[PDB]
């Protein structure tokens, strides 16, 4: 379905919002287990973004759980929202090529803040980037 | 109203199992139901009947006999459970779209009503159902989400709870759409500009999807603005700003046009250089 | 010395305060391990809290730490400031007598507001309460 | 102006030197420095000599040499360092008060000045120093914490490095004291008001100051009335507020509201009036 709406998706109010969310999180050492792709396997800026913006659909529902109708938990939705409308700009076929994280939830904030960014620097500048088959690229892993 | 026999609201039977249903009304009648094999059709001037000798789990779901030409007759139905020991679920379709706050039907048909009470209604990948998803559960059509969600638009699965095992349905993709009025809402100001031989002419259009066209045109010969893009309050905006830091060829007829998926919109203001 | 204004001292924005910064916090089963009044050895209500306020001190210098200028760290300053208003209801005294914890960071701060939300509580029975000697309460220990 | 000999800015002498302070100007003479051990002092018309056999670190500051009778004439001083090897800090008060956005300066004294190249200013139980504080050092003075606030109320050490170990000073208590300018600030509300007999009306006497401590009552002409006033703490201010409400009106009611609160500092007072028709 993609479309030359792909640019325009990621507004910087949703940015906005998730440096807000990461901002009002208390600086604790503690960290946290959670799957996400390597840059090792893929240093292929295209194909690592691909691969990463699956799996921050789970992330936010698994780890990024706010109190219901707190200001952070409506930012959330809105990024569920936006990551929708993400889809079908983002062409894929056949799991793994990934690997266990141990890091703190400020450092998860910042990684997922890097996909929805970097995402929208590269749809700025083509729309139809993400249309690539990158299982060449998922091979070597 | 046409009449069916056997006079019972639903009939349970085993795969392999001969079932034979008969429709008899006035004028002819024709029967409707799950698109599903092994059916042998015989019909009439007044009757119409079904049957089968080898009944499947595909079989499973309401059979429903009018009489056309008839007008306001009505309906007569009578459901098939064809409890197969592998296959509890029946599913009629793997895409349902509706709009947000709408009803929406999930079409898994459990060929076992006894299994009823140990159903449940999961996301493919052993996910759970997002959060406050309200939904219920009828043996003879399938989960409903009340009041559907943009967020509830997922790949859905219809759990089955058999011999400790959770058996799965097919996947079910569920298309939730926000409802959109109309064309992108349009705002080009300044309405009237009168100058001498600069001027800004700002044209924007917001709606709350992100799939819609917006354009700002001198006369009928468009011009090429990059627009500015950002969402806010929940709304989706594009921006075309227009500087001409001016003369007589700019002077004109502005019109501000966006379109989408509904229809296409427009607006526009007139332009002077004296 | 310690006034009659010991009372009116922790307001409910205070409180708010608090509330919305738990509120803000991620949801994460994540743990902290930190300094804190064993409530085994002081089942005292008024010598629990006397020890509490001295460790919560701590808590928000080591552990509540926010980017600056944030709501959330401008809320710490202002408990932190309130602290030191405090003092001069708490009575001096002398360390030890407490345990340490190992709990997620909501919990910590669910701690943290309860030692501020009892002290009000009570000091709105009586302003003069946490002026009692409880050396011989520490003993048990 | 009065002469010390010797004519130096400082001396370093080591625990057990002799030290021997000698000023001259025309008429007496006084000393003032560091209330410390060991001290013998002869004075006489123009002279006045200070000086010890067993110099001790507690010796150590500036010694300050004035006449007394002459007025405007100025005063004459010379810094005595005793280096300790096991006393880095003769601290001169363990108390300090000031006000916010004062500097701060915590007095303890180096006993040695090439110790200066590793000296730090910490908190005590090892504790470090709160966010953004700004201090320096005086090898004659101390550490200065330069525009103090309130959360910097704590208890300080003066850090010296000798041989690797940190070596502390005594704790140092400083107390940052809230800058309060006047009374309360007021605000009565409505400036004017005019009811019919049996209508309805609002009065809310209110004020406000950084501190808890301070009065408010609203009083109808000069006869106070008891209303329960309504305490809350926002926008980094403690309010205390007088709501009056007064369901059914009459002619009674109508006269000289004023809003009146007090503190340490002073009272303050603003006022309406009220008509009944
Ligand atoms: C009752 O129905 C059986 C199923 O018929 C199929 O399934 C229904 C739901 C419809 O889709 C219909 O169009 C299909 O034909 C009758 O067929 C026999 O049933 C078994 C399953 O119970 C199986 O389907 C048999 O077919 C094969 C097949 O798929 O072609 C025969 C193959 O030889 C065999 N594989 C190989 C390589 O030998 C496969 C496999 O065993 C399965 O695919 C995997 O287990 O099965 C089919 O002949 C059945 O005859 C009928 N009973 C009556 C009329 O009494
Ligand atoms: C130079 O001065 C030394 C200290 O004079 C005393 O200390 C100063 C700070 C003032 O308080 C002053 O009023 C005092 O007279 C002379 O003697 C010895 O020096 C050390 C150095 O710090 C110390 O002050 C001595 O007192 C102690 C000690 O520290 O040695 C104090 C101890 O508590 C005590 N017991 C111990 C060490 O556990 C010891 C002795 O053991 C006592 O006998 C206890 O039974 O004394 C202080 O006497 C020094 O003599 C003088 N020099 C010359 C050349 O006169
Ligand atoms: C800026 O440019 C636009 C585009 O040229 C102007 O719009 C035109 O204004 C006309 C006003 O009379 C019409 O609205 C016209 O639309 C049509 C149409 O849709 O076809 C033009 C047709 O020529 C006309 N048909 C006839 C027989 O006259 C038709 C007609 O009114 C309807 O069918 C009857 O219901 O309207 C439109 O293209 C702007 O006006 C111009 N200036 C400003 C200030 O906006
Ligand atoms: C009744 O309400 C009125 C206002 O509606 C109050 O008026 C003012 O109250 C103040 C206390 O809150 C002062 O008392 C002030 O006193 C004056 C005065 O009464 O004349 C104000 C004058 O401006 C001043 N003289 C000048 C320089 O013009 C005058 C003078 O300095 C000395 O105070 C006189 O001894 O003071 C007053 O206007 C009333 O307070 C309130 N109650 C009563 C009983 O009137
Ligand atoms: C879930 O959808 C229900 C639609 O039938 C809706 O029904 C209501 O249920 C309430 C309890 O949740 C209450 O008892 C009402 O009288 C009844 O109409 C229900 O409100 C929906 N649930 C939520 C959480 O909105
Ligand atoms: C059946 O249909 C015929 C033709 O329309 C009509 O004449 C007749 O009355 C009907 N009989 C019944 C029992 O409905
Ligand atoms: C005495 O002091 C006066 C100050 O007025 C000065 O002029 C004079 O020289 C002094 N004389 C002596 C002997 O110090
Ligand atoms: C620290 O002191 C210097 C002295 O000029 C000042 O410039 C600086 O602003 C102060 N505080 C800060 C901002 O850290």
């Amino acid at each position: 379905e993609v479309s030359e709406y792909c640019s325009h998706m990621i507004g910087s109010g949703h940015l906005q919002s998730l440096q807000r969310l990461i901002d009002s999180q208390m600086e604790t050492s503690c960290q946290i287990t959670f799957e996400f792709v390597d840059q090792e396997q893929l240093k292929d800026p295209v194909c690592y973004l691909k691969k990463a913006f699956l799996l921050v659909q789970d992330i936010m529902e698994d780890t990024m759980r706010f109190r219901d109708n707190t200001p952070n938990a409506i930012a959330i939705v809105q990024l569920q929202e936006l990551s929708l409308r993400l889809k079908s700009c983002f062409t894929k076929d056949y799991k793994a090529c990934v690997r266990t994280f141990y890091e703190t939830p400020l450092q998860l904030l910042e990684k997922v803040k890097n996909v929805f960014n970097e995402t929208k620097n590269l749809l700025d500048k083509d729309w139809n980037i993400f249309s690539k088959n990158c299982n060449n690229s998922f091979a070597e892993c | 109203i046409p009449v069916i026999e056997p006079s019972v609201p639903e009939l349970v039977v085993k795969p392999g199992a001969t079932v034979t249903l008969r429709c008899v009304g006035n004028g002819s009648v024709e029967w409707d139901g799950p698109p599903s094999p092994h059916w042998t059709l015989y019909s009439d001037g007044s009757s119409s009947i079904l049957s089968t000798n080898n009944a499947t789990f595909q079989n499973t779901g309401t059979y429903r006999c009018t009489e056309p030409g008839d007008p306001l007759g009505g309906s007569a139905a009578i459901h098939l459970y064809v409890k197969d020991p592998a296959r509890p679920w029946n599913v009629l379709a793997q895409e349902v779209v509706v709009f947000e706050d709408q009803d929406a039907l999930l079409p898994c048909l459990l060929t076992d009503p006894v299994l009823e009470a140990g159903v449940s209604l999961v996301r493919v990948r052993g996910r759970p159902l997002m959060r406050h998803t309200n939904y219920s559960f009828s043996p003879w059509h399938g989960f409903t989400i009340h009041r559907a969600k943009f967020i509830q638009s997922q790949d859905y699965q219809c759990s089955a709870l058999m011999g400790g095992r959770k058996v799965m349905s097919i996947s079910i993709r569920l298309k939730v759409q926000k409802v959109i009025p109309g064309p992108p809402a349009l705002t080009l100001v300044p309405a009237e500009l009168v100058r001498i031989r600069a001027a800004q002419i700002v044209c924007s259009a917001s709606s709350v999807d992100v799939n819609f066209d917006v354009f700002l045109q001198h006369q009928n010969t468009k011009l090429a603005i990059p627009q500015q893009s950002d969402f806010h309050n929940n709304r989706y905006q594009k921006v075309l700003t227009l500087n001409l830091d001016v003369d007589f060829q700019h002077a004109g007829n502005y019109s501000c046009v966006a379109s989408n998926v509904q229809g296409k919109h427009s607006t526009s203001m007139f332009f002077r250089v004296v």
